[PDB]
């Protein structure tokens, strides 16, 4: 509605004020009475299939496991690396930036302590053990698991996994009933698999979609990602050490390109007129 | 089964049995007359059709209705469902020696609860009865009855003694996670409400507008010791989803 | 003002004058029970009606019928009092009179040879109380209006159902009042379809045909015509200009001279305006142009008659070219268009599989009856049935004006059978919608619903019950005597009375009625909802029925609605809301002539509010002539905007229109969130009477109105001067001129007192008033169960403090006095009844006495030597109230305990002690005891002494009526002698007895002497007669249910203190719960030593965000600071006029408040009454949307000298020194809540047991166990704690050896666990295994 | 199954139509039907045919009198005692359900509302067990021969 309700309640409603206020009343306290049996249906179809997995083992001895990487992307970071693997067991001998500085021998609980030791080294990818990867028939191995969140030590075998984890993850499932790119900091403009091309202006240009923008700083951790398309324009090259507040890509949000990667004379090949081609000009133009 | 009122009461499971042996003996009345094939076959559906909303009422055609014009429930309408005896039987199932009240606020400790005196001798009641008559005072478990059915000065000085170190779990329906159960240990108070440790109202979700708490009593050692040991609230300091705490100040 | 006004005047802050005054709040139940009960002649409405609709009833050979002359309701043979103490229905006879009529087929119209006239009975028809209210089988009940979708026409859209190409289909929707219903239905290939009942889709030409119709006169009505001619060369078209839109040009367009659009062009708007310029039809159209269309009739060749082309056929070249050669110029088309006129039709018939209207009725039957073959007569039949019949099929009034309407037909009367025009009209109507031009209308607008109160459902439950009785009669006459048959040995009364019965009690729309309050027997009586036979259901109910549609304003408050599931299915309309003669909620209006606003009311429905702009009650009016404003905000067409003085057609009544009557109650309503409020209102209904009521210092003023139309309360039928009351009875001595000249003219008012409720709480009325004053008409008596010299007072009021006390108040919890205790401010009385039943087993017949088997005498030292317990007598939980002893059947003996019987000698006889107790925690006075025994067994010395007690009431209120009507009477009897001369010197002189025998004189004094003789022979003989009466029904047997002797009634009254754990809450939704009782001298306390007795959380507002407590706070501090200076000024009794002087400046104190109060016009004692009446405390009165301002309480404040701020200083009880802030404290009115903690207080060690799965049952009423779900077993094997989870799943319900074992050994100091199989398995393995599949157990 | 019973008994020479024979048969068979059948506990058809007889009755009375038959007045039309009437209304109690909706929902069915009155409580149990070991201990107490009288008593 367009017409605010420029009252308060120290100053009191009009009878259409408060008219209009009752339909934002009423669509929530429905919203309320309703969507939570979804959520209990949800939660009961969770804890349904997490019935069996009870920690059987304490070290199936797997293999590698999985990454682990930061939520840069996007935008602002929002969960660190320091979270994302607290209580976790790592799968590999991982090293610090400085070459053959190992911390872990393929398997240790990443406490406080390893946190910290983490966060003051430059490392960005640790792979940790997780629960798909664990090779323990009928069940999981604690190490595949990490520290028990109720208590912080190792989780101890003949705990039931399945049913915390399914009532934690329904729990708060009431409270969630509802063309040009800028950086932001200083950093390295990193590009990542990209097929780097030269436009007419000497700048450099985009080929291909698999490529993303990448800000890293100088310790070497990588800070801001985005995305750029197939077809776009760069005011810069890479490995440029810039700070924020520039707007580095350009490309049109509705013009799509076909630009060729190599220069040479263009002949218009394979168009005849009048079976696959139309005749039409620029009226203002004429190009 | 007969009723107070001179009346009766039945499963529907009787009707269908009826219709299907008061069809099956027709037919077997019929078979022995030589009755004429279209009548025979009518009455060979009709025991198909009988037999078919017996194990399952709606399933086929249209569902047989009894006199109050609703539905008969097969023996697979009571198996099956929310109703059936799977989830409202097996796995979720009434329980003895268990009580309810409304919620109110504690000065009181974390490992503590409030429970109303009056509640205390009826939950515990075989408790008093066994104590009181180690104790030598009654001489029969029936003269123990009588004595708690006339709240001597006795049975409380065997309750204040009974309770301690005897933890007791406080559910709050709906349990939506694993703190939803949680073990106390009772203190006694002149009332008839629950008191809560206003510490724990976080973790059960609950305010004191009205709210009702189930109580429940373990009886065995192990389950004693097993709501010491795991179900306490001293015990659970920080939630199973993720490492911060739950007994923050509201 | 009224004379008890003086008494008690409530300030009231409302600025903008009242208008139209409040209705009558249960009109809307009693209207319509009215037109259900009257007779109309000429009136379609109710029994008239009914009846009219079925009768006259023909026999199947016509030779006899049943002609309906009239109908009558008997008197009710039991009044509402002893229906409620005997448990029946207040019901009335039904008596209707009727013909016969015979035709005998010898003669060809011999109709008159033999007629049968007699008054024949069927049915009961429950009556309405005088409250608006139902007494069924002894309990009070009531009929909840419905609302319902309206009979009628509707037309509805898809928004993305077809997910392939996201279109909108259309749909058309006709749904009689009863019968069966017509779909209309398109596809996304652009089809029409039908579907009945819900069925599956057939197309509409099946529909079409079915009504006789062709496929020339189908296309003919659904179409245009194209003309072709051939001028024997080329063809010629006859052109409209209004047909070429902004298509392209399939061939150059020419002219006579001239061409305008050129091949594959398009055609812009200048070249039609050039064509209707130059008004050129004819052109010339190629070959090309030509095939694609279709022709709209079939052609054949006149040389040998046989076809050349059937209609609705697209025609190509050689088809020209034959019809050429055939002599056929004249040639015509369909005219089909993609944007204006689709093709549907044509497409509809191309999908049609039929020919003929046999094959299309064929299809009809085959669809609605599969399986059968059809026939040359049953299809006609069931299709004449469906529509076309008016006993099948039936629209009513209502649904013929909707569907009329729907259609913009001018006619409002009609039929309520289908024709071909209105079937032929929808499907046009739907082809219009599906082009673009119309609008589909929506389906929860209030205009396209409909309001079905208790008249209406009770008038279809009647007809059905006729329908069931023609069922029978039609075959009786058929089959029946000729010449000896009486009409009321061949009628049967059980079907229709059955029906009436089932509906008016075991329908959904009949429940209990809530009595804890006025406010909740208002809000209860004045209820809508859509359940019900016809409505929706919770779980059905989606989100567009839930929300508050725009045209609620005004019909259905949108504050007070359930909170559970069912938050949009129920509610309440508004204060002012009122009902069409069709059943649609209306709402009053001021009419604006030329921006003057004149005080004539109009009543608007929902479909013309929309159509005038109206100006809500916020604008100021200039002393009736203009607005304020150039600008004024208005609403129209469901939305707000801005609009000048002449625009405006129509004035809100009040600002009090939108809210309902409970929701109304809430002071500073506008200062509240809606969330909140609802709830408020909500919690509102539930409140507990006290012991004494307190009116509300902070009111709204409609107290006066709900109290006074409940009916709780004895109100004056005419004015007069109190002269006799009791604690029971009041008379009134009326006034000369309400006098009628033929009766005594002096009423009667016999108080209620305490009864039981359907809630079990206390209900009486008390006098408020004294002798010897006087009283109006339409006056309060008595005040009822919650009101205070006629206001509603549901709670209290007391001190408040907003403040955190030692965590007291930790979260909503309450922290209360010890004083409030004391004085009982929240004591309530609770009734409850108890029956004991005495029934003949085959063993024997039972028997109530005082003998009991081991029994100690203290415990029978509260029986007589009957077996009752005395009236009054104190008892506590597990008393006896009344010694039931039943025969003992035979029992083993075991060896044990036959050895103690042997040692010890005693016997135990054929007795089982089965004796009523009363139940734990359970402590009150026995207030009265009702014995009601069988016809033919003999009644014990009890039942004989309640029965002569009876007997002498009877006799003494008999007799007391008696001298109050002949002391009025005798203005008559004794009058007549004194007309025609005067004789007070031999008249009054000799007693009455010696007055007719006066001075002889002419004979007109002789007859009205023999008149006079005449009327005492009446009244001698009309009062022995009904003492004979009532002697012979307290002495009658009493009907019982079949297999008892005598039923025993105990009512206990309990008196309930408060405690810790009730709940306790306002009157803007912050509930809460009492906390613990506090010390009067630990809490705080300010500077004068006056403690707050009650301490809330100053936490629970912001967040809450309902702010109105504050603002009532502030006002109830301020009306106490007025009754303070008042009550102290008072007690050193200064001087009348200085009291008149204060109490006149105190109550104008608004800026332009509406009542202007002068004190002159009070005498001396009407001021001192008054201000003894407000010594308490001046109550104050604040409308919903009209309240004061922070300046008037500002002011109020002021001149009761106290804080502008509104906070005091306190210092606290415990240590004694001053908190560091101000902390705001004043009078809020608290309310008590029916959900005490008594009631809802369980526990349960080893109880009952269910008999099929051998668990413990549930529910506090059988001692039941708590239920542990299967969210905690999640739990509790999420914790790991298994043996828990064992012992709560085998030796705490399920396990028969297993439970028992765990006592036996728990007793011995043993905790040991012994599993088990749940017992709840073994049924279950039976039960599979009994269904036809093995079940087994791999053992090792 | 009456019409097969009343074909064979069927004679053309007996000069009358075939459903003027069968009608009887047919009435026959399902009033038997109705008879045997159509109750969870069955009653004789003598004693069905005296409650029909009841209700024709009481219905002729409700037309004319308007109010419900005494029992005392009905021994008028029925000529047999007034307690022959009431045992006949006794039994007219027809079973329900176990699962009649006695709530205002589908959650509390009458089922659930039926107590066991076929076991012992625990209390009586536990006092078993103790008199028994009274019984035990107090004739231990005695001389052997006593004793063993007693219990083989």
């Amino acid at each position: 509605i367009e017409t605010p309700i420029t009252a308060n309640f120290r100053e009191g409603l009009n009878v259409l004020q408060y008219f209009i206020s009752t339909h934002g009343a009423r669509k929530g306290l429905a919203d309320t009475a309703l969507k939570t049996a979804n959520s209990g249906y949800l939660t009961r179809r969770l804890v349904d299939v997490a019935q069996d997995l009870v920690v059987t083992e304490d070290d199936c001895g797997t293999h590698e496991g999985i990454m682990m990487t930061p939520v840069i992307e996007g935008g602002d970071v929002k969960e660190p690396l320091r979270d994302r693997v607290l209580g976790r067991v790592t799968a590999e001998d991982v090293l610090k930036p400085g070459t053959a500085d190992i911390l872990v021998p393929r398997n240790t609980l990443l406490h406080e302590q390893w946190c910290d030791l983490l966060e003051e080294n430059s490392v960005d990818a640790v792979k940790v053990r997780s629960v798909v990867s664990c090779d323990t028939d009928f069940g999981v191995c604690a190490h595949c698991y990490g520290r028990d969140l109720a208590r912080g030590h190792i989780i101890n075998k003949g705990e039931a996994i399945g049913v915390i984890a399914a009532q934690s993850i329904g729990e708060p499932g009431t409270q969630l009933t509802m063309s040009s790119i800028q950086v932001k900091n200083k950093g390295s403009i990193k590009l990542s698999n990209v097929k780097s091309v030269v436009n007419s202006s000497g700048k450099l240009v985009i080929t291909s979609r698999n490529t993303e923008l990448k800000l890293i700083d100088e310790f070497g951790r990588t800070k801001e990602s985005y995305k750029v398309p197939y077809g776009a324009v760069l005011a810069k090259g890479d490995g440029e050490q810039v700070a924020g507040g520039e707007t580095v890509a350009n490309w049109d949000p509705h013009t799509m390109p076909v630009i060729t990667e190599v220069s040479g004379f263009v002949r218009f090949t394979d168009m005849i007129d009048g079976q696959t081609i139309t005749r039409q000009t620029d009226e203002l133009t004429g190009l | 089964v007969p009723l107070d009122g001179g009346r009766f009461a039945t499963s529907d499971l009787n009707d269908l049995y009826r219709r299907v042996i008061n069809r099956n003996n027709r037919l077997k009345r019929l078979l022995d007359l030589a009755a004429p094939d279209i009548i025979v076959r009518n009455e060979k559906r009709m025991l198909q059709e009988a037999v078919d909303a017996l194990l399952d009422n709606g399933r086929r055609g249209r569902a047989i209705t009894g006199s109050n014009k609703r539905p008969l429930k097969s023996l697979a309408d009571m198996i099956k469902g929310k109703q059936g005896r799977f989830r409202q039987n097996l796995l979720g199932k009434r329980v003895d020696y268990s009580g309810r009240s409304v919620i109110t606020v504690g000065y009181l400790r974390l490992h503590q609860c409030g429970l109303p005196k009056k509640m205390a001798l009826e939950l515990f009641k075989p408790f008093i009865y066994g104590k009181l008559e180690l104790r030598g005072l009654a001489t029969t478990i029936k003269a123990a009855k009588k004595m708690v059915e006339r709240e001597e000065a006795v049975v409380w000085d065997i309750l204040d003694e009974v309770i301690r170190e005897h933890p007791v779990l406080l559910n709050r329906a709906p349990t939506l996670h694993r703190l939803g159960i949680q073990a106390f240990e009772p203190v006694l108070i002149e009332g008839k409400a629950i008191q809560l440790h206003p510490l724990v109202c976080a973790a059960y979700n609950a305010d004191f507008d009205g709210d009702q708490m189930a109580v429940h009593v373990p009886l065995t050692l192990e389950a004693q010791l097993e709501a010491r040991a795991l179900m306490m609230s001293t015990n659970n300091i920080l939630s199973p989803a993720n490492g911060e705490p739950i007994i923050v100040p509201s | 003002y009224s004379y008890t006004e003086k008494k008690r005047i409530r300030k009231d802050f409302g600025k903008r004058p009242q208008v139209l005054d409040v209705p009558y709040l249960l009109s809307i139940q009693l209207d319509s029970f009215q037109k259900f009960i009257e007779q109309d002649p000429e009136g379609q409405y109710g029994l008239e009606a009914a009846f009219r609709s079925v009768f006259p009833i023909q026999s199947y050979s016509g030779n006899s019928e049943l002609q309906y002359v009239s109908y009558r309701l008997g008197e009710p043979v039991f009044d509402v009092q002893e229906c409620q103490i005997r448990g029946v229905t207040y019901s009335a006879p039904l008596r209707v009179k009727l013909r016969l009529v015979i035709y005998e087929r010898e003669a060809p119209e011999g109709t008159v040879k033999d007629i049968k006239e007699q008054e024949v009975y069927m049915g009961e028809i429950p009556l309405m109380t005088d409250n608006g209210t139902f007494v069924i089988n002894g309990t009070e009940r009531v009929i909840v209006s419905q609302l319902h979708r309206s009979p009628g026409v509707f037309f509805d859209s898809d928004k993305g159902k077809t997910h392939s190409s996201g279109k909108v289909l259309y749909n058309a929707r006709i749904i009689p009042y009863r019968g069966s219903w017509l779909d209309f239905e398109f596809d996304p290939k652009d089809n029409l379809f039908v579907r009945i009942d819900r069925r599956r889709k057939l197309p509409a030409t099946i529909i079409l045909r079915a009504l006789n119709y062709t496929t020339e006169q189908i296309l003919d009505l659904f179409f245009e015509k194209v003309i072709f001619e051939i001028r024997d060369n080329k063809l010629q078209m006859e052109l409209v200009p209004e047909r070429l839109r902004g298509e392209t040009a399939s061939f150059d367009i020419e002219a006579n001279g001239k061409v305008y659009v050129e091949k594959g062009r398009r055609i812009t708007a200048r070249h039609i305006r050039q064509l209707e310029k130059d008004d050129v039809k004819l052109i010339e159209v190629p070959v090309e142009y030509i095939a694609g269309k279709v022709v709209a009739k079939d052609y054949i060749d006149e040389s040998t008659g046989e076809l050349i082309c059937a209609a609705n056929m697209e025609l190509s070249l050689d088809l020209l070219a034959k019809l050429s050669q055939s002599g056929h110029k004249r040639i015509e088309t369909l005219f089909t268009n993609d944007l204006d006129h689709g093709p549907y039709i044509s497409e509809t018939l191309r999908v049609d599989p039929t020919n003929d209207r046999l094959s299309a009725l064929v299809e009809i039957y085959r669809m609605m009856r599969p399986g059968e073959p059809p026939t040359r007569e049953a299809a006609e039949s069931l299709f004449e049935n469906l529509f076309f019949s008016e006993d099948r099929y039936d629209l009513s009034a209502v649904g013929r004006m909707k569907f009329n309407r729907s259609l913009l037909r001018e006619e409002i009367e009609g039929s309520g059978i289908l024709s071909k025009d209105d079937i032929i009209d929808v499907m046009k109507k739907l082809i219009d919608i599906r082009n673009g031009k119309g609008e589909v209308d929506d389906i929860d607008h209030l205009g396209n619903r409909r309001i079905r109160s208790v008249g209406e459902m009770a008038e279809n439950q009647f007809r059905v019950g006729l329908v069931r009785v023609e069922r029978a009669v039609k075959e009786r006459l058929s089959l029946g005597d000729l010449d000896t048959l009486m009409p009321q040995d061949m009628i049967n009364a059980k079907p229709i009375s059955a029906a009436v019965k089932e509906f008016f009690g075991s329908s959904q729309l009949s429940q209990f009625m809530v009595q804890n309050n006025p406010l909740s027997e208002i809000t209860h009586k004045r209820r809508i909802s859509a359940l019900g036979p016809g409505g929706l259901t919770r779980e059905r109910a989606g989100f567009e029925v839930r929300d508050v549609h725009p045209t609620h304003y005004g019909r259905v408050c949108p504050i007070e609605t359930p909170e559970g599931p069912n938050i949009g299915l129920i509610n309440s309309l508004s204060v002012y809301a009122q009902t069409n003669e069709y059943g649609f909620l209306e709402t009053p209006y001021r009419k604006v002539t030329d921006g003057v606003v004149t005080d004539e009311i109009h009543y608007l429905s929902a479909i013309e509010e929309g159509n005038y702009v109206i100006a809500q009650a916020n604008s100021n009016l200039d002393e009736e002539g203009h607005f304020v404003e150039d600008l004024v905000t208005c609403r129209s067409k469901g939305e707000s905007s801005l609009f000048s003085r002449d625009q405006v057609d129509y004035m809100d009544v009040s600002t009090q229109q939108v809210v309902s009557v409970g929701a109304s109650l809430i002071p500073f309503l506008e200062h509240d969130d809606a969330n909140r409020a609802l709830m408020g209102a909500n919690m509102q209904r539930q409140a507990v009477p006290t012991l004494r009521a307190d009116k509300p210092l902070v009111g709204t003023g409609m107290e006066r109105a709900v109290a006074v139309d409940s009916g709780v309360t004895a109100v004056a039928k005419r004015g007069g001067v109190v002269q006799y009351v009791d604690a029971s009875r009041i008379v009134i001595k009326v006034n000369e001129d309400e006098m009628y000249p033929g009766e005594a003219g002096i009423d009667i008012y016999n108080l209620t007192k305490y009864t039981r409720s359907n809630q079990n709480t206390c209900i009486n009325q008390m006098p408020c008033v004294s002798l010897g004053e006087p009283v109006e008409r339409g006056d309060v008596l008595a005040d009822g169960p919650s009101t205070d010299l006629g206001e509603l007072a549901l709670g209290q009021n007391m001190r408040v403090a907003f403040m955190p006390w030692n965590g007291y108040n930790f979260e909503d919890s309450i922290l209360v006095s010890e004083r409030v205790v004391q004085e009982d401010r929240f004591t309530t009385i609770h009734i409850q009844e108890l029956a004991c039943v005495s029934r003949d087993t085959k063993l024997g017949p039972e028997e109530i006495t005082a003998d009991i088997p081991n029994v100690g005498e203290a415990a029978l030292s509260k029986l007589d030597e009957s077996g009752i317990v005395y009236i009054g007598a104190e008892v506590t939980g597990g008393d006896i109230l009344v010694g039931k002893v039943t025969p003992k059947g035979e029992t083993q003996l075991t060896p044990e305990e036959k050895l103690l019987r042997a040692i010890f000698g005693e016997k135990a006889s054929d007795v089982k002690d089965s004796s009523l107790r009363v139940p734990n925690g359970v402590s009150g006075t026995v207030i009265d005891v009702q014995v009601f025994t069988r016809d033919g067994v003999e009644k014990d010395k009890r039942a004989l002494e309640i029965e002569e007690m009876q007997l002498k009431q009877a006799k003494k209120d008999l007799s007391e009526e008696l001298q109050i009507l002949e002391a009025g009477l005798f203005s008559r009897i004794r009058a007549v002698l004194v007309a025609g001369g005067v004789e007070a010197e031999k008249l009054d002189k000799l007693p009455r007895d010696r007055w007719l025998e006066l001075g002889l004189t002419d004979e007109e004094k002789q007859n009205q002497l023999e008149q006079l003789a005449e009327q005492y022979d009446e009244l001698k003989h009309e009062f022995e007669k009904k003492l004979e009466a009532k002697r012979r029904k307290i002495t009658q047997g009493d009907d019982l249910a079949p297999g008892v002797l005598k039923i025993v009634k105990v009512y206990l009254a309990v008196k309930r203190r408060i405690q810790p754990g009730d709940k306790m809450a306002g009157r803007h939704g912050n509930k809460g719960v009492i906390s613990k009782i506090n010390p009067i001298e630990d809490m705080p306390y300010d500077e004068n030593g006056t403690p707050v007795d009650i301490v809330l959380n100053p936490l629970g507002v912001p967040s809450r965000m309902n702010i109105g407590q504050i603002l009532e706070t502030h006002l109830g501090m301020a009306a106490k600071g007025i009754g303070d200076k008042i009550n102290a000024m008072l007690k050193q009794q200064q001087e009348v006029a200085k009291l008149r002087e204060f109490i006149q400046r105190a109550y104008d104190l608004g800026a332009d408040v509406r009542q202007k109060v002068d004190l002159s016009t009070f005498s001396d004692e009407e001021v001192m009454r008054l201000a003894e009446n407000l010594r308490k405390g001046m109550p104050i009165a604040t409308p919903v949307f009209d309240g004061a301002k922070e300046a008037e309480i500002k002011e109020l404040l002021k001149l009761g000298d106290l804080p502008t701020s509104g906070q005091i200083r306190l210092y606290d009880g415990r240590t004694g020194e001053q908190f560091e802030r101000p902390v705001t404290v004043g009078y809020m009115y608290m309310l008590k809540l029916n959900h005490l903690v008594d009631d809802k207080m369980h526990a349960r060690s080893t109880g009952s047991y269910s008999l099929v799965t051998q668990q413990p049952l549930g529910g506090k009423a059988q001692f039941g166990g708590q239920r542990f779900g299967e969210m905690e077993v999640w739990a509790l094997e999420a914790y790991g704690a298994a043996y828990t989870l064992q012992e709560m799943l085998t030796v705490k319900s399920d396990d028969v050896n297993g439970r028992t074992k765990m006592y036996k050994n728990i007793v011995d100091g043993n905790h040991q666990m012994e599993p088990g199989m749940p017992e709840s398995f073994n049924v279950l393995l039976k039960e599979i295994r009994s269904l036809g599949i093995n079940i087994e157990l791999e053992d090792e | 199954i009456g019409l097969m019973k009343a074909v064979d008994k069927f004679e053309y020479r007996r000069g009358y139509k075939f459903s003027t024979y069968a009608t009887w048969w047919i009435r026959q068979a399902i009033t038997r039907s109705i008879a045997d059948q159509a109750r969870t506990i069955r009653i004789p058809v003598h004693m069905i045919e005296t409650i029909n007889k009841l209700n024709r009755i009481s219905r002729q009375m409700l037309q004319e009198m308007g109010r419900e038959p005494t029992p005392e007045e009905l021994a008028e039309r029925m000529l047999m005692p007034e307690d022959k009437i009431r045992k006949v209304l006794k039994i007219a109690k027809e079973p329900i359900s176990m699962e009649t909706p006695i709530g205002d929902d589908e959650d509390s069915h009458l089922g659930d509302f039926i107590e066991d009155t076929t076991l012992e409580l625990p209390l009586d149990s536990a006092t078993t067990e103790s008199l028994r070991a009274a019984t035990h201990d107090v004739l231990a107490g005695l001389t052997a021969r006593e004793a063993k009288v007693l219990r083989m008593r």
